[PDB]
């Protein structure tokens, strides 16, 4: 459900 | 007597393994892009199903292997004729000829016939007939045997035809089984 | 200013194949020649087509060569594209497969005395008609060649009809038909037939167990249903002995404690394989798992003038009922990223198991059913950590125990960055029954640092279908977007199965070019790309009635036909041509190797059988294998 | 060829023609045979007794199906007898009753034939006949020719008759025979005959008081009732002849007259009156016009 980083919409947690 | 002249019997005898060996083209103006291609064909004489293969080639769409078609060749009165592949000439064997009665009241009084043959010895004479009535009940098959002595070599036919009293309802069926020579 | 160019893994000779090329960070229209060469030295070979990409339609577009056959072992090739001044050249394999052979027969059995009819249908590697000359070589079980004919298929639409007479005098067994194309004799395709000594049966006997396995623990034994009835349709009277026993590979075990004569009542008769008559007959009781069990029946019809044996091999004795396989998810995963996994989940005899809860273990108690071909899509996510990633997914169904739930576990290995920088695609599908004439839709999934995601303003996507580029194009992307998605249109083209393989490239920290790629396969539903159906006019007919046959296809093509008892079928029903096993073989043709993914940029690539050469350096490792590695 | 099974058929009368049908089989290998079948098919209007069939299939190691068994009784023209195993150091026997529910001239053999259920390629059929040497149609064989002799035994009496019969081109000979010596044996029983004279001479240049052996089978023996010492009117085709001549041989069949020639001292009683004279006006007719 999502990408290990600090931009876009599918940020983790 | 009321049963059907063993003259008036032509035998089933056309039995192969395969056939419809056929190549068509789908030139019939398409509705939906489909093609329908009749095609009149004469069934063969073998009591079974046929699986039919279509295969098609295509220029634009290439091939295609259609689902088999099945078509199931029946009869209610029949004979089922057994013989080996093959036969040692001048050794005695037995064959049995099987007859079916698959209808649901009707217990059927027949007479069966062992057609005489020059290449066989057997009962069956030139001048006599090798003949047994028989009562099948409905639903049901009777074995007759018959003890025959191939005399000649090569590709021989054995024919048995049955018809039944009071009804004009028959079958025959000749096949054909390879006589072989002896050696030492 | 980075020059690029997008071939297959093998190349193909008299068949036409495309090169994607593009520009990438440039201006103007930029001229491009391209000509393939021989590799050991210069000679020239096609040659020609010419392109100007436009700034238009985004520095993107292809051309459309065919290499002929010019004149041991690997064939290759050193292409080369001339973007200005700039040459990218590239040393690419060469395939002379001319495409496939399929070979049909009248029958699957045949005794000495007899005709066997056969076709062979010559396609290229769409499936579709080519006239080439065939060799065809008839062999006997020892592999004698019989008969042996050289013949062309030039404007016989893809058909050739041929036929053999069985001499009397002939040896039995397991004869074989082979043949290849002229150009291509490494190639060969072959069918079978039997040749035996035998009249037909006038009816069938059929032999099945109740589950499609034995499990090791049941107490039941092994319960075994003979059906037998006549050609016709009628059920048989008679008595059947049935006997059980074990096999290990090339190796049978009889157990003849099993024999059991059983009345066959309307058709009908019920048989049990005891679990201590197996396990006697073995002289433990796991140590049979991964063995099969088979059964034969022999039935005599109460006349006593016909008799039909039967046998029903490859029982598999197992420890569950199903089996969960990685073999459709990638090997390598990109860390920070979801990782997906497509799981296949079969019944113990390879057939594919449908509406099976499977779940990850950890994540567990996620679940997702399989779909109609046995696959589930399940999703975890990943942390950032370069470290070989172990996965357990393992059967939920209810009504099983836990002991006979299915687990399987496997290993995915970090995608390697270009240096160190953390830079990932990842490409993700839904893995529902796609049919053509459907749309797909492809998400793309960006992973780098917020101070230089805004660089990457396309990627670039390939879709490779039987060998050869089917389409490319753009998937355009803004800064700040996670997803874009691509509605991929899916047409017939598609048909088996398809790799969409993406990249998108810069100029990263410290002056070095660098492309990132992600790949995906995806299955396409079996079908004719076309339609052939037979059926009878209404609808039983009595033997010598005439009857209508009416056949439905294609506008144009050719139609052959055959009619067998289906008596023959019953004493050999092996080898027979099906749609499916085409296409199977289309399958094992592929040129791209994995699931999908790989162990960098290049291995990406390389894997869904794509060449990448840039002007600036980076390119696909040289492929000088024709056929994929082994595991 | 029986090299998997030894199996011997015998069928004897009983001691409304009812005869006993005993089969003995023995398995010709290292250990017994397992399940086995014994296929049986009847003489020509025969069917084995119910009850008879129910005592076999009461016995330990043997079936018989009941469909088989509650079958009506004419029905039975075939039956399949499952054994459970046969032994391999003596013969397993059977026996069972069988009636003549139907009578018919002329009946065919009956056969059985064993088997083991996984392999009916390898099976031993032997055939039986009330009359009949190992239950074999008769044939005469010369090396690998054979010719048929399930044809019938003689044909079917007035004067004019007779005439017109025997002056055909197709009958080579007519003979007054005396019967010298009966042969009787399994298959084929020998006439020999003294020619007392040759009212047709053909291609046999046979001379009067020379003996010629007439071959005949075994079913035709009680049609025929041919006694030593007694005269008989003999005539019949050139095609019958059986060696060239030195181990020569005629055969009695469906084209050989054979009539009952009473001696002087019967001809004068009143029953032969009838026959003797027109015997003695055949031969004169015969002799003085010939055949023209
Ligand atoms: C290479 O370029 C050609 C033409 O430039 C492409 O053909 C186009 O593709 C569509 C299908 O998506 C066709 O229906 C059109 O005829 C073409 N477009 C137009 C209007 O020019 C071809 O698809 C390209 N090759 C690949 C592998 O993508
Ligand atoms: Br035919
Ligand atoms: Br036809
Ligand atoms: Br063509
Ligand atoms: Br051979
Ligand atoms: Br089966
Ligand atoms: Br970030
Ligand atoms: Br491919
Ligand atoms: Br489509
Ligand atoms: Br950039
Ligand atoms: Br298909
Ligand atoms: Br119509
Ligand atoms: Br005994
Ligand atoms: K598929
Ligand atoms: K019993």
């Amino acid at each position: 459900i999502c990408v290990w980083q600090d931009w876009g919409a599918h940020r983790c947690t | 007597e009321d049963i059907i002249a063993e003259e008036n019997i032509v035998s089933r005898s056309e039995f192969p393994e395969s056939w419809l060996w056929n190549v068509e083209d789908l030139k019939e103006p398409p509705k939906n892009g489909i093609s329908t291609k009749l095609m009149n064909i004469f069934l063969k004489d073998s009591i079974t199903t046929w699986e039919i293969l279509a295969v098609s080639m295509s220029d634009k769409k290439g091939i295609c292997v259609a689902d088999p078609f099945e078509v199931t060749v029946m009869q209610d009165f029949f004979i089922d004729l057994r013989l080996p592949y093959s036969v040692v000439r001048n050794e005695q064997v037995e064959i049995r000829a099987v007859l079916y009665n698959y209808r649901q009241n009707q217990e059927l009084k027949v007479r069966v016939e062992l057609l005489h043959n020059p290449a066989f010895c057997s009962l069956a004479t030139t001048k006599r007939r090798h003949q047994q009535t028989v009562t099948i009940p409905p639903k049901s098959s009777l074995s007759v045997p018959y003890v025959i002595v191939p005399l000649k070599t090569g590709l021989q036919e054995v024919e048995v035809k049955a018809a039944v009293y009071h009804h004009f309802i028959s079958d025959g069926v000749r096949k054909s089984l390879k006589v072989v020579p002896e050696g030492i | 200013p980075m020059y690029s160019i997008i071939t297959p893994n093998i190349l193909r000779l008299e068949s036409e194949e495309t090169m994607v090329l593009e520009a990438h960070d440039a201006q103007g229209d930029v001229p491009v020649t391209v000509t393939v060469h021989d590799f050991p030295g210069k000679k020239l070979v096609l040659s020609s087509e010419k392109t100007v990409l436009t700034p238009a339609t985004n520095h993107m577009g292809n051309v459309t060569f065919t290499i002929p056959a010019n004149r041991g072992r690997n064939k290759f090739v050193t292409v080369q594209a001339t973007f200005g001044t700039q040459v990218v050249e590239k040393v690419v394999l060469v395939s002379l497969q001319s495409g496939y052979l399929f070979i049909q027969t009248d029958k699957t059995i045949y005794t000495p005395g007899s005709t066997v009819l056969y076709r062979i249908f010559t396609v290229n590697h769409k499936l579709l008609p080519v006239g080439r000359t065939v060799m065809v070589n008839i062999e006997n079980p020892e592999g004698i060649p019989v008969k042996q004919d050289s013949l062309s298929s030039q404007n016989q639409l893809g058909v050739l009809p041929l036929s053999w007479d069985i001499p009397e005098l002939v040896n039995m067994g397991q004869w074989k038909i082979r043949a290849y194309y002229e150009n291509s004799p490494q190639q060969v395709f072959s069918t079978e037939f039997e040749v035996k000594e035998y009249v037909l049966p006038s009816f069938e006997v059929i032999v099945e167990p109740t589950e499609k396995f034995y499990y090791i623990y049941n107490e039941k034994g092994l319960e075994v249903t003979i059906t037998a009835r006549f050609l016709y349709g009628k059920k048989v009277e008679g008595t059947a002995f049935v006997i059980f026993g074990i096999q290990d590979g090339e190796q049978r075990i009889s157990l003849p404690e099993s024999l059991k004569r059983i009345p066959i009542e309307d058709g009908s008769g019920e048989v049990v394989l005891s679990r201590k008559v197996l396990l006697d007959g073995v002289q433990r009781a796991e140590d049979l798992v991964g063995k099969s069990l088979y059964v034969s029946a022999t039935v005599i019809l109460h006349s006593g003038s016909d008799m039909v044996q039967a046998e029903r091999s490859g029982i598999p004795i197992v420890t569950s009922p199903y089996q969960i396989h990685f073999t459709k998810t990638p090997k390598y995963f990109k860390p920070g990223m979801p990782f997906d996994l497509m799981v296949f989940v079969t019944n113990p005899d390879g057939s594919p198991a449908y509406r099976v809860p499977v779940a990850v273990q950890g994540e567990d108690t996620v679940q997702s059913l399989t779909q109609g071909d046995g696959v589930a899509k399940l999703s975890i996510n990943t942390h950032p950590s370069q470290k070989p990633l172990s996965i357990t997914v393992r059967t939920k169904k209810q009504e099983l125990s836990e002991a006979e739930q299915a687990t399987r576990t496997m290993q995915a290995l970090p995608y390697s960055t270009v240096g160190n920088s953390n830079n990932y695609l990842h490409l993700s599908v839904l893995r529902t029954e796609l049919r053509p004439g459907e749309t797909l839709n492809v998400n793309f999934l960006l992973r780098m640092d917020r101070a230089h995601e805004a660089k990457i303003r396309y990627y670039t996507y390939l879709i490779m279908n039987k060998g050869r580029l089917l389409k490319a194009g753009r998937q355009v992307r803004e800064p700040g977007q996670d997803l874009v998605v691509l509605p991929l249109s899916i047409t017939t083209d598609f048909i088996p199965s398809f790799r969409l393989v993406a990249y998108y490239t810069l100029i990263g920290a410290s002056g070095q070019r660098e492309v990132v790629a992600d790949s995906v396969w995806v299955d396409v539903k079996d079908s004719c790309v076309g339609s052939l159906v037979v059926k009878s006019g209404q609808s039983q007919p009595v033997p010598g009635q005439q009857m209508t046959l009416k056949i439905e296809g294609d506008h144009g093509a050719r139609v052959v036909l055959v009619a067998v008892d289906k008596g023959v079928f019953v004493l050999n029903k092996k080898n027979k041509l099906t749609q499916s096993k085409i296409w199977d073989v289309v399958e094992k043709a592929d040129i791209g190797c994995t699931p999908g993914s790989g162990k960098d940029y290049a291995g990406v690539f390389s894997d869904a059988g794509l060449t990448f050469t840039s002007s600036s350096g980076q390119q696909t490792a040289q492929r000088a294998e024709l056929q994929c590695p082994q595991p | 060829t029986c090299n998997k099974f030894d199996l011997k058929v015998t069928i004897k009368p009983a001691p409304k023609n009812t005869m006993i049908l005993e089969i003995c089989t023995r398995y010709r290998g290292d250990q017994d045979a397992t399940m086995s079948i014994l296929d049986i098919s009847m003489m020509t209007g025969f069917a084995p007794d119910t009850d008879d069939l129910k005592q076999l299939a009461n016995g330990v190691d043997r079936y018989i199906s009941k469909y088989e068994l509650d079958k009506a009784f004419s029905d039975r023209n075939t039956l399949i007898i499952y054994l459970d195993k046969v032994s391999h150091s003596e013969d397993d026997c059977l026996a069972f009753k069988v009636h003549q529910y139907f009578n018919v001239e002329l009946i065919q053999p009956g056969a059985v034939k064993v088997y083991a259920y996984y392999n009916l390629e390898e099976s031993c059929t032997r055939f039986y006949h009330p009359e009949k040497e190992d239950g074999k149609l008769n044939k005469l064989c010369r090396d690998e020719l054979c010719r048929c002799a399930e044809e019938n035994c003689f044909i079917q009496v007035t004067l004019e008759e007779r005439l017109d019969k025997a002056c055909e081109p197709g009958v080579d000979y007519v003979y007054k025979t005396r019967l010298v010596k009966v042969q009787l044996s399994n298959d084929f029983d020998e006439y020999i005959m003294a020619i007392e004279q040759t009212i047709k001479s053909g291609s046999d240049e046979v001379q009067v008081g020379q003996q010629r052996t007439f071959i005949s089978p075994i079913k035709c023996r009680e049609a025929l009732k041919l006694e030593e010492k007694k005269h008989y009117l003999m005539w019949g085709l050139s095609s019958d002849f059986w060696g060239e001549k030195p181990n020569l041989s005629y055969i009695i069949g469906k084209d050989t007259w054979v009539e009952h020639w009473p001696e002087e001292d019967e001809c004068q009683d009143e029953e032969n009156q009838k026959q003797c004279q027109d015997l003695g006006a055949f031969t004169e007719s015969m002799v003085v016009f010939g055949c023209p």
